[PDB]
């Protein structure tokens, strides 16, 4: 109920180290975002989508951050990938909706961005909403690191190399995960 | 910026081909490419794409499993493989540039992939004789059936180039015994029929085989 | 979005202005591309990014994108405007999607063909099959019925058509039918003739031979 500089943010995290709002409960009216042209996307699931708002809720969550274009689909219940995998998990009883839309005038730059990065190794998937910002050395080998990083021994992230001049599917996209929350106790 | 593609190829069932795109533009430069493919009468759909400087492809889902997409650094040159082909196969292949905005610019000019079991044959060419019992508007119509050959492309002209105005050459068509046929036919004053000499001539450059056929009336 | 919905055909008078439209849910959210093709060539890019051209595509080609529908807006249908022409867009969850691809033709009055049959020729018979053709010249409109019959005896599923693309003078069609038959069938039957039905013919106009009678 304040979507404003959720959206409006000039400066968006890393997926691995994706950003959280608390929104709790205020005046949130979805007739115009669900509708904006300004969304590449914008997909609920557990509500009545295109039938919106009659919900009430208790909390809201706001969970933001920048992937590549052909990533944006793992960010859905049950999906695999490193991004839904290693970064960012959505539970399959997901309950909530998804907003992405193109950000390669902000994100891209002429000499690549490397300021965006995504974890590309790790020992075990992520629980749904988990949020994994170490950086140990990945053993990709059977012999220790000992923190160094040499041959099959990983720094775990990795940055996205967003360049302006490529196609759609590899450009930056800014996504907004909106959480429904409700449990027991309103 | 300019994209070159390799040559027509012929399949059997069951086998694999492998295409290529060389850029004019010297270097591949910081640009996406994709593949996209459109079998006879049919659209466009796209197989799947690659940044070059990124060295991952990415795949449609039907075809995931069974194409491989591939760049060549130093010779700025993109490779699409297709493996366990099928008939459906059949089409031209094109390698295009991918937009900022998301779509394509340059296209390279097609590399047609026809798969099938039959084996390379050149036409037999057979006249289809102007009618004896014919034709008011003083109109008489001839032409020629360039009958079962593969594969695909045969070209026909007549009299050399020099007879075009009422030339209809016919696409091909595909026969159930896996061989194609074409007719081209040219309406002519009827007047002229004992006099002008009628001539197709037919290329079939996939089997080297041209063929020059006299068409007049019969007995 | 996923699904891209065009109408097989746009048909207009010659100096009119044709619009194809491009249905998908909330294309109004993606950059709408348009593709024009011309049989044997690549497809070449004439609107991008809903409704900018690229350079050396005339001012006639125009595009809008809104809501469910994209639509592109080609005044002064010329005859050179005859192709295919397909929508394009980029969805997130289905990569690079093309419409179905709409043929535009030149409109015109009715014309009805002229009709030819061809017997097999003695040079084919010899290596055991006969074809015969059937040439209807010079029509408008494309949908035309052409029906073969051997001694009276309709002939179904062993024949195949071919059509050429509308000519860019006089804007008319043409279509040969060939009939497939063994040498021994051939010569056990005397009369052939190819039926044409079209509108602008006020009755069906019957071609047909008698075999060995020329």
């Amino acid at each position: 109920c304040p979507f404003g500089e959720v959206f409006n943010a000039t400066r968006f995290a890393s997926v691995y180290a994706w950003n959280r709002k608390r929104i709790s409960n205020c005046v949130a009216d979805y007739s115009v975002l669900y509708n904006s042209a300004s969304f590449s996307t914008f997909k609920c699931y557990g509500v009545s989508p295109t039938k919106l708002n009659d919900l009430c809720f208790t909390n809201v969550y706001a969970d933001s951050f920048v992937i590549r274009g052909d990533e944006v689909r793992q960010i859905a219940p049950g999906q695999t990938g490193k991004i839904a995998d290693y970064n960012y998990k959505l539970p399959d009883d997901f309950t909530g909706c998804v907003i992405a839309w193109n950000s390669n005038n902000l994100d891209s730059k002429v000499g690549g961005n490397y300021n965006y990065l995504y974890r590309l190794f790790r020992k075990s998937n992520l629980k749904p909403f988990e949020r994994d910002i170490s950086t140990e050395i990945y053993q990709a080998g059977s012999t220790p690191c000992n923190g160094v990083e040499g041959f099959n021994c990983y720094f775990p992230l990795q940055s996205y190399g967003f360049q302006p001049t490529n196609g759609v599917g590899y450009q930056p996209y800014r996504v907004v995960v909106l959480s429904f929350e409700l449990l027991h106790a309103p | 910026v300019q994209l070159q593609q390799s040559g027509a190829e012929v399949k059997k069932p069951g086998s694999s081909v492998k295409v290529s795109c060389k850029a004019s533009g010297g270097t591949f430069g910081n640009w996406s490419i994709s593949w996209v493919r459109q079998a006879p009468g049919q659209g466009l759909e796209w197989m799947g794409g690659i940044d070059p400087s990124r060295g991952e492809a990415t795949y449609a889902q039907k075809f995931q499993g069974r194409v491989t997409i591939t760049t060549d650094e130093s010779t700025s040159t993109a490779y699409m493989e297709l493996s366990s082909l099928r008939s459906e196969d059949t089409a031209v292949y094109y390698c295009a540039r991918e937009t900022e905005q998301g779509g394509m610019d340059v296209w390279g000019q097609g590399t047609t992939v026809t798969v099938s079991s039959a084996s390379t044959k050149g036409p037999s060419v057979f006249p289809l004789a102007p009618s004896s019992k014919s034709t008011s508007g003083g109109t008489a119509a001839l032409g020629c059936l360039v009958k079962d050959y593969f594969p695909e492309p045969v070209t026909v002209s007549w009299n050399s180039g020099a007879l075009t105005s009422g030339v209809h050459t016919f696409p091909a068509v595909l026969q159930s015994s896996g061989l194609y046929s074409l007719s081209s036919v040219v309406t002519v004053p009827s007047s002229s029929l004992g006099t002008q000499t009628y001539i197709c001539n037919v290329n079939h450059k996939p089997s080297n085989t041209k063929v020059d056929k006299k068409v007049e009336p019969k007995s | 979005s996923y699904e891209l919905t065009q109408p097989p055909s746009v048909s207009v008078a010659p100096g009119k202005t044709a619009r194809i439209t491009c249905g998908g849910n909330n294309i109004g959210r993606k950059s709408v591309h348009w593709y024009q093709q011309k049989p044997g060539q690549a497809p070449v890019l004439v609107v991008y990014d809903d409704s900018d051209r690229p350079s050396g595509i005339p001012e006639r080609f125009s595009g809008s994108n809104s809501g469910n529908t994209a639509t592109l807006t080609i005044s002064r249908v010329e005859a050179g405007d005859e192709a295919d022409y397909y929508c394009q867009v980029y969805d997130l969850f289905s990569d690079y999607v093309f419409g179905t691809g709409t043929k535009v033709e030149i409109k015109r009055t009715v014309a009805a063909p002229s009709v030819f049959i061809f017997p097999p020729s003695d040079e084919q018979l010899k290596s055991g099959t006969a074809s015969v053709v059937c040439l209807l010249n010079n029509f408008y409109p494309r949908e035309a019925k052409v029906q073969w019959k051997v001694d009276n005896a309709l002939q179904s599923g062993n024949s195949q058509e071919s059509v050429t693309e509308q000519d860019s003078k006089d804007s008319t069609y043409s279509l040969s039918s060939t009939l497939t038959l063994s040498k021994a069938d051939y010569e056990k039957h005397k009369v052939y003739a190819c039926e044409v039905t079209h509108q602008g013919l006020s009755s069906p106009v019957t071609k047909s031979f008698n075999r060995g009678e020329c």
